[PDB]
């Protein structure tokens, strides 16, 4: 018994871990995409002031 | 018919946006390769290294018949781009929050309502898709807090919340 419920415990532990790598994969690279973004802005306006 | 041709307008559109985000020179209508992944990512879905993997083989696919430059044309990015949000949105309405906190009460049996920071590390090392250190580090420093316990419901209340204007 114990190691059946550890076995199911296991694989949707291991499905949700997919899930969230996935979702944190996903979540740094927008980060870094709007730090990109945000960082030419700021130096289109630099550029643009002068 | 029109809900619909709207819906492949604003996907068109995003991954449009995605692609100048990223191309390599400004008019250029090319991204690199190893942004690809990036890119696809930025088009406003999170899939696993697996779609990754599709993703780039299929584009590698599609720009085998043009000139090998190593650079992707918009052309084919957008096709297989919206292809694949198309196929992700109509599969599954983007209930991320929802998905997340179910994902995350998968690993708290007893519903204490928080995650213990270095458990779910080590379960995460040796679990599903496994990241690096450096990853695994920085998600630490964003989502623990000073006690070292990990709030799921905020955690993915502001992982949903991740810029994706809908």
């Amino acid at each position: 018994d114990q190691r059946f419920q550890a076995a199911l415990l296991a694989v949707r532990q291991n499905h949700a871990a997919r899930v969230i790598q996935s979702y944190w994969r996903g979540f740094k690279k927008a980060r870094e995409a709007a730090k990109k973004k945000a960082k030419k802005l700021e130096k289109a306006k630099a550029a643009k002031k002068k | 018919m029109s809900k619909l041709n709207d819906k492949h307008e604003r996907v068109r559109a995003r991954v449009r946006e995605a692609f100048i985000l990223f191309e390599h020179k400004e008019g250029s209508r090319l991204v690199d390769f190893k942004d690809v992944p990036t890119a696809v990512r930025a088009c406003g879905v999170n899939p696993t290294a697996v779609q990754m993997t599709h993703i780039l083989d299929q584009l590698a696919a599609l720009n085998a018949e043009t000139d090998a430059t190593g650079y992707v044309g918009l052309e084919n990015f957008e096709l297989v781009v919206c292809n694949f949000l198309i196929q992700q949105e109509a599969s599954l309405f983007r209930d991320d929050y929802h998905t997340l906190l179910r994902a995350f009460r998968a690993f708290d049996p007893d519903g204490r309502g928080f995650i213990d920071a270095e458990s779910f590390k080590s379960l995460l090392t040796g679990k599903g898709e496994a990241l690096s250190e450096d990853e695994l580090a920085k998600m630490m420093t964003v989502a623990a807090d000073g006690e070292g316990k990990i709030w799921y419901e905020d955690y993915a209340q502001r992982l949903a919340n991740d810029g994706r204007t809908i």
